[PDB]
């Protein structure tokens, strides 16, 4: 048996726009040293150091570093830690998380209009999201189980479908937690 | 504020001896995540998709290939691709690493791979 693990200190960052930037830990939780290896994806922004040696059990900050002003962005915080017939297997977490850029121009947050999606079916599940926000859903069930997916933000998103007609969803909050449950008959 | 930690303990199977199919490699418990399957890629150098790729260390490039699956059969994307979409278990998931077989037909001796697994939160 082999253990692995990196830990980013938050499971999703709201960038606000134009901010100079934003501070996050990172944690080798491995009994191994590892290279954190950080990637900014899209779904211009400076990860810093992009690249460093973490010890054993070692915690350290990076720096995130800088659109539309009418709606959040997405992008992807990548953070990597890479060790530096017989089987030999290595392996290397990969662990994402979502960078949000949000425009100070928007009014309120996420939770103030997740119960604003509707919902409508074709060929497919598809949600409405009128907000400028991601709706980051992380429960969503159908008929009585769909697995989730963020709504982008003026935007629609068909999920599969799996005759009972209910929608229930969570969003995930800004803090990473489970936002109240909603449900519409669609 | 919640931390993403996201956590991977692998254990060794049965020794392989010349192979057998569905031969199980090893076994992956991923830990952690907030999650469904299709937000788990695991990725290696050879980039074949859905599998992978395990190559001798004798310079005679001797190759195999595993697949990665659990449980209803599912399965995580490997190099981009599902082999075989739904929401993970609470808290962790296993997957187990199977042997396929070599397209090129295998020396007795040690076989490698280097293994990315990326977990996309949310």
């Amino acid at each position: 048996s082999k253990e692995y693990g990196v830990t980013i200190g938050e499971s999703r960052i709201i960038y606000p726009l134009d901010a100079a930037g934003v501070m996050v830990s990172v944690k080798n939780t491995q009994d191994a040293p590892v290279l954190i290896q950080s990637r900014i994806y899209d779904e211009p922004f400076v990860v810093t150091p992009p690249l460093f040696r973490l010890d054993a059990k070692q915690q350290n900050s990076l720096r995130i570093a800088q659109f539309p002003r009418d709606k959040e962005s997405l992008k992807w915080l990548c953070v990597k830690g890479i060790p530096p017939v017989g089987v030999f297997v290595q392996f290397a977490i990969n662990n994402c998380i979502k960078l949000l850029v949000r425009p100070n121009e928007l009014k309120g947050t996420p939770i103030q209009f997740a119960e604003n999606l509707s919902w409508k079916v074709d060929g497919k599940l598809i949600a409405e999201n009128p907000s400028p926000f991601y709706m980051n859903i992380g429960e969503l069930t159908f008929g009585g189980s769909i697995p989730s997916h963020y709504i982008p933000p003026k935007s629609t998103w068909a999920f599969d479908l799996p005759g009972a007609r209910n929608v229930s969803w969570r969003i995930i909050n800004d803090q990473g937690g489970l936002d109240r449950l909603y449900s519409k008959n669609v | 504020v919640e931390p993403a930690r996201i956590t991977l303990t692998y254990k060794e199977g049965a020794p392989i001896t010349i192979i057998d199919t569905e031969l199980l490699v090893g076994t992956l418990t991923l830990g952690g995540y907030k999650t469904t399957s299709t937000s788990v890629n695991f990725t290696d150098a050879a980039g074949d998709p859905m599998y992978l790729t395990f190559t001798s260390q004798d310079g005679n490039n001797h190759q195999f290939t595993t697949k990665v699956i659990g449980k209803f059969d599912i399965s995580p994307k490997v190099n981009g691709e599902n082999l075989v979409d739904v929401v993970l278990a609470t808290g962790s998931q296993d997957f187990f690493v199977r042997s396929i077989g070599s397209k090129g037909g295998l020396a007795a001796g040690k076989y490698t791979d280097a293994v990315t697994v990326t977990v996309s939160n949310q």
